[PDB]
């Protein structure tokens, strides 16, 4: 029996950490191995297999069980005999996929014949219920932050230092570079980390909310276990510019209202219906005398927003530097924001308080060795981790070759860092730097362009042992970028399309190849 | 021996590193090839930076901004400035379209701007569309080769002569003396027009390997006018004519206004007259005077290498002497010329040739679609509808030359409809200002953009005064290097700080005099105190057809200068 945790951000984790705790106390045996340092090659020596994942982007597992999943799909996966399986995934309804990942490994761990003791069911953002009454079963069908005060729950009370916009005024996208200033508190990070920022829905958003629904705005709510006014809920509590399926068709039913009730049954409707409007548009389209407990049920929880850190503490010392790209869109002439990216854009001032933690990533990290050739693609808010890399090597004078790929739509406007580069360039520390502008001619160009146009030079640097890393847009730059690499290395290997996957997965199981995409 | 006088022939010291910039390019090439490849800087790193002026580019950015990128962890928004060969101005409605179109679609601030040398320029054109252009201007038969650095700038000639019968071999002249004059050099149509390189080294039997020590200027002046100005560049040939025929020339050098705020070794000087040369001699002499200015330039010292400072340092006599012993002529004495005005001629002018020249007024030179104003696209239209050519002028404005009687109409009506010639006082005709901000890296006050509110107060003034009918020649420039004329108006502002200038007075109505020093670093509000004070002086005490100048310096309030090697500054 071993129990494979495959997470990133690390919600999986500590139910993979329970699960093993509670069966190593009652049957015996259970190892715990996460899918990174998984011998997932010789799958089929084992016993009994429980798999817990997440999910990323679009259906894709977590970055170290990528491998695994793609061992799965490769038609060289052994036929599987002596084994039983049972799956449990997370999730988020407010994305398009969810938890396809477990539903994947579910059905292919069940296709190869593994024998499914336990039904595979899927969680929510709420997995405590979910997990209990799992591992209860799980256990009854089976016999026969390193040191840091602050986390997630108790977050780091920061300043901020900097907020300063770094495109230009004819940029159609608005990126800000914020530095927090952590104090003397001694919050120690390094270059691939996340910075894991609490924030506050706009005080106007919830004002226009509250009135849009007839509402006072200091009618008492119960929120854990006090009572706070309605205003101070929704601003600190409760998520307001993410709409859910869920929260469309709650409001349907507890509604009726006649431009509402035909989506509910339609997940393809109510799916488009979330992506496409906000919450209070969205109440706006049929405002239904909703009271204050009503809206309290109808939301979901406030959760902190992570961004990759732009600096390293190598050069900065105790400051954390995040590149937040604002989320800016207009629906019917009102212009909404992000919650976050707002907060941090515009609700913040400087010297302000900003609640803040790390979230550690492992799987994202510059080579142990300072010779190993580094290959980094940050089109986008990606540049971020790899501005952190470029200070570590600098400061610890690494002489290893760097390569990074950029792209944004404008060059006078989108070339985020832009002075940091050339002068990176100028001392030898960056050794190549190609950039893909989409919007500068005709025809887009993007990353992927210029992996294919430098093939033989990647080629060779992945022969010397380069380390390659994807930052950015999962949706459409991460698959992208992935079929570039994987066309460079099957016209330069001498070998075709599986060769060339099983070659990147290979990659990534030598930890050579880390993405850290969103 | 005159003591004014007294220096060598060739000045003795260490070169400036402008002159190893140039000897060691390989005749203008440069790395402007493989620095047009990269992508990381949006500009020309190294010696590349002065050398693609010699290619007519050069590197800007916008200064509006450029603290604010700055800040923004943003290089500084590089972007060329492409100033075309055009010699005497004249551009053909096809030329004109294709121009156009091309700062309509590949330019960041989709204008021409005209220019005081009689050429349009184009800002604002990044490094991946700088390729782009030079293909396209030879696509259409032009070019932008030695249109800065050191060689030999736009040549001019004037765009409207009363008897416009000597035009025709002016303007041939002129074209004729400016390809005489280009650098013999392969390097232009390697890097832009993509042609085969030749295994042989180029020679330059006209400019040198280093060329010649600053930009040197030429203009072809027909009199009575003086749109040109004449006194503002190096070499003039003041076209002489007998029975409505070319028959010589009038040399004139030793011109220039540029100076340096608070450096007497600087000056603004007119030029000096030479003699006078037969028609079939001005290649040769124009050869003669540019080569001695080659030999005997002052290539130690760059505020001292303009044709003014070598005349003032070896002497008028001297140079003559070695000009004619360079071109083997002897100069004949000056035929007698003069000059009338210096404005231009706006309206509906009719030629010898029963054609009629619409020179049409555009304020500042700049082309633009403006609101309510579209003068882009009446320009267009008419380019589309109009069978000659466009001339532009030397006071930044365009002249629809060649239009027939059955098409005035239709170009009046075209024109009239786009904004290009509405009404506008006479004042604001004979007012012009240099590009200064937000493009120009030397500017130091705001002149382009300065004007026309300028101008509406001066309008104003004279208006309270009742002398709007009068006119004064007034120049703003940014900048002391006098790109606006300034130094030849009769009230000239330059630059000195954002918002501040100098107030210059004694100038001339035919741009024959420098305008003293009145007052210095004084903001708008003193300058138009002062000036309005003047202008009623001056509105009441004048003579019949005096101008401001000439008013000014007789009725006392300034002194003229009249040497200004001299007594500019004293
Ligand atoms: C456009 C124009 C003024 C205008 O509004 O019309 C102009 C614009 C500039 N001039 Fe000029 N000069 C212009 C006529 C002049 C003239 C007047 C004339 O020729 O009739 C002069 C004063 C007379 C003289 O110098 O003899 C003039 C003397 C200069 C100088 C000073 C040269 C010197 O002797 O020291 C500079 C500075 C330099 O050369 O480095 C200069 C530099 C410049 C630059 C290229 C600024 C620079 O060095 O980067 C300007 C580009 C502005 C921009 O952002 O686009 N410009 N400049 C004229 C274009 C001429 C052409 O198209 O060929
Ligand atoms: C590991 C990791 C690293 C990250 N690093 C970075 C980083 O370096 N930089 C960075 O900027 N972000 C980064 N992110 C993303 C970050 O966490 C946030 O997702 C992002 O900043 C937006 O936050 P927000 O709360 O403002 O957006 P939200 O308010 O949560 O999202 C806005 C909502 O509006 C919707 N929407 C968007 N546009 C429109 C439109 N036109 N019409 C209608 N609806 C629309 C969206 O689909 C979404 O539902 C990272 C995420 C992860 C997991
Ligand atoms: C960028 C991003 C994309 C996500 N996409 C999905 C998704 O498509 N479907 C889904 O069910 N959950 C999605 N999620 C939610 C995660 O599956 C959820 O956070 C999970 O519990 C990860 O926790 P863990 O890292 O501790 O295992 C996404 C989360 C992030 C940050
Ligand atoms: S005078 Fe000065 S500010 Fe004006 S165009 Fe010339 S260099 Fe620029
Ligand atoms: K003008």
């Amino acid at each position: 029996i071993t129990i494979i945790s495959a997470s990133q951000t690390g919600n999986a984790r500590r139910v993979a950490e329970a699960l093993r705790d509670d069966l190593l106390a009652a049957k015996l045996n259970v190892k715990l191995v996460n899918a990174g340092d998984y011998k997932f090659k010789q799958i089929a020596s084992e016993k009994l297999l429980i798999v817990v994942t997440s999910t990323q982007g679009c259906g894709e597992p977590p970055e170290e069980a990528v491998a695994l999943h793609k061992f799965l799909f490769s038609k060289k996966a052994p036929k599987l005999e002596n084994t039983a399986f049972a799956v449990f995934s997370l999730g988020d309804s407010s994305y398009e996929f969810f938890t396809q990942s477990g539903k994947d490994f579910d059905s292919k761990l069940a296709e190869l014949g593994g024998e499914r003791l336990l039904d595979r069911v899927d969680a929510d953002v709420e997995y405590q219920a979910a997990a209990s009454e799992w591992r209860a079963r799980v256990v009854d069908a089976l016999k026969s932050i390193h040191t840091s005060p602050y986390s997630k729950d108790a977050p780091l009370v920061a300043s901020l230092s900097v907020n300063q916009k770094i495109t230009g005024r004819n940029s159609e996208k608005d990126v800000r570079h914020i530095e927090i200033d952590l104090g003397d508190s001694g919050l120690r990070y390094q270059p691939g980390d996340a910075l894991g920022v609490w924030y506050q829905n706009d005080p106007a958003l919830v004002k226009e909310l509250v009135e849009l629904l007839w509402l006072k705005g200091d009618e008492p709510v119960t929120v854990e276990g006090k009572t706070l006014p309605l205003n101070e809920a929704l601003q600190w509590h409760f998520e307001l510019t993410v709409n859910t399926a869920n929260i469309v068709e709650n409001y349907a039913t507890l509604t009726r209202s006649e431009t509402l009730l035909p989506l509910v049954g339609d997940k393809a409707k109510l799916q488009h219906y979330a992506a496409t409007t906000p919450i209070v548009d969205m109440v706006r389209f049929s405002p239904a005398q909703l009271d204050a407990e009503a809206l309290i049920n109808l939301l979901r929880p406030l959760t902190p927003r992570l961004y990759s850190i732009a600096s390293s503490q190598a050069e900065v010392e105790n400051e954390v530097h995040v590149t937040v790209g604002v989320v800016r869109y207009d629906v019917e002439g009102r212009a909404r924001a992000g919650g976050a990216s707002s907060f941090l854009a515009d609700r913040v001032e400087e010297e302000g308080e900003v609640r803040v933690f790390i979230e550690h990533n492992d799987n994202f990290r510059l080579p142990a060795n300072p010779e190993t050739p580094v290959i980094m693609i940050g089109p986008g808010t990606g540049i971020a981790p790899f501005r952190a890399f470029m200070q570590q090597r600098a400061a610890d004078e690494a002489p290893g070759k760097n390569w990074l790929f950029f792209g944004n739509p404008h060059f006078t406007e989108d070339f985020l860092y832009q002075v940091e580069w050339q002068r990176y360039v100028k001392e030898g520390v960056l050794t190549r730097i190609d950039l893909a502008w989409s919007r500068d001619q005709k025809e887009k160009v993007y990353v992927q362009d210029k992996l294919r146009e430098q093939g033989a030079e990647l080629w060779r640097w992945i022969n010397d042992g380069a380390h390659i890393y994807v930052s950015g847009d999962a949706c459409r730059m991460a698959k992208d970028v992935e079929q570039a690499l994987l066309e460079v290395i099957a016209e330069f290997g001498g070998m075709d399309t599986e060769a060339a996957d099983e070659f990147l997965s290979e990659l990534r199981v030598e930890r050579r190849y880390q993405r850290d995409v969103y | 021996m005159s003591e004014k006088h007294p220096g060598p022939l060739v000045v003795e010291g260490k070169l400036t590193d402008a002159e190893r910039m140039k000897h060691e390019s390989n005749y203008l090439r440069g790395t402007i090839a493989e620095d047009l490849n990269d992508g990381l800087t949006g500009g020309f790193k190294g010696d590349n930076f002065l050398l693609i002026r010699f290619h007519g580019m050069y590197q800007q950015d916008d200064r509006d901004i450029r603290a604010e990128r700055a800040e923004q962890k943003l290089e500084p928004r590089h972007a060329m400035l492409l100033r075309c060969r055009l010699p005497g101005g004249v551009i053909t409605t096809k030329q004109w379209q294709a121009i156009d179109k091309f700062a309509g679609e590949n330019t960041i601030y989709g204008s021409i701007r005209l220019t005081n040398r009689q050429t349009f320029q184009f800002h604002g054109i990044l490094k991946k569309n700088v390729k782009p252009v030079h293909q396209m201007l030879h696509s259409v038969g032009l070019d932008a080769l030695a249109t800065a650095n050191d060689m030999n700038r736009n040549v001019l000639c004037t765009s409207n002569p009363y008897e416009s019968q000597l035009h025709a071999e002016a303007y041939e002249w002129a074209k004729k003396i400016s390809e005489h004059l280009l650098p013999r050099t392969r390097a232009y149509a390697e890097i832009w027009l993509d042609q085969e390189k030749v295994a042989t080294t180029d020679e330059e039997p006209i400019l040198g390997q280093t060329y010649l020590p600053r930009k040197f200027k030429t203009t072809v002046v027909i009199p009575p006018q003086n749109d040109i100005d004449l006194h503002a560049n190096d070499m003039n040939f003041v076209a002489i004519a007998e029975n409505g025929k070319l028959v010589g020339f009038n040399l004139l050098v030793g011109g220039g206004l540029s100076i340096e705020h608070g450096n007497k070794k600087t000056y603004a000087r007119t030029a000096s007259e030479f003699g006078y040369l037969p028609l079939e001699h001005t290649l040769a002499v124009a050869e003669a005077v540019v080569t001695t200015q080659r030999d005997w330039g002052n290539r130690t010292d760059r505020k001292n290498a303009k044709t003014k400072y070598t005349l003032e340092r070896v002497g008028v006599e001297t140079f003559k002497a070695e000009v004619e012993r360079r071109a083997g002529i002897k100069f004949e004495p000056i035929r007698p010329y003069e000059f009338t005005g210096r404005g231009d001629r706006i309206g509906w002018v009719k030629g010898i040739d029963d054609n009629w020249h619409l020179t049409l007024f555009i304020e500042n030179g700049r082309i633009l679609d403006y609101p309510a104003r579209p003068l882009k696209t009446g320009l267009l239209e008419i380019a589309k509808i109009h069978k000659g050519d466009f001339r532009i002028t030397a006071n930044q404005n365009l002249i629809i030359a060649g239009v027939p009687e059955s098409e005035k109409a239709k170009i009046e009506k075209i024109a009239k409809e786009s904004g290009l010639m509405n009404a506008v006082t006479p004042q604001r005709e004979n007012s012009m200002a240099c590009v200064s901000f937000p493009t120009c890296p030397l500017a130091m006050a705001e002149a382009e953009r300065f004007l026309p509110s300028f101008i509406d107060n001066i309008d104003n003034l004279m208006a309270k005064h009742g002398v709007s009918d009068e006119h004064i020649v007034m120049r703003v420039t940014g900048c002391p290097n006098g790109c606006g004329r300034a130094m030849l108006a009769e009230v000239g502002l330059v630059g000195k700080a954002p918002g501040r200038y100098n107030l210059h007075l004694g100038g001339n109505r035919i741009g024959t005099r420098i305008p003293r020093m009145y007052k210095e670093n004084i903001t708008e509000p003193e300058i138009l105190a002062s000036l309005d004070e003047l202008i009623g002086r001056w509105a009441k005490e004048r003579e019949a057809g005096e101008g401001f100048g000439d008013f000014t310096v007789r009725a006392g309030i300034i002194r003229p200068v009249l040497d200004p090697a001299r007594d500019l500054w004293d």
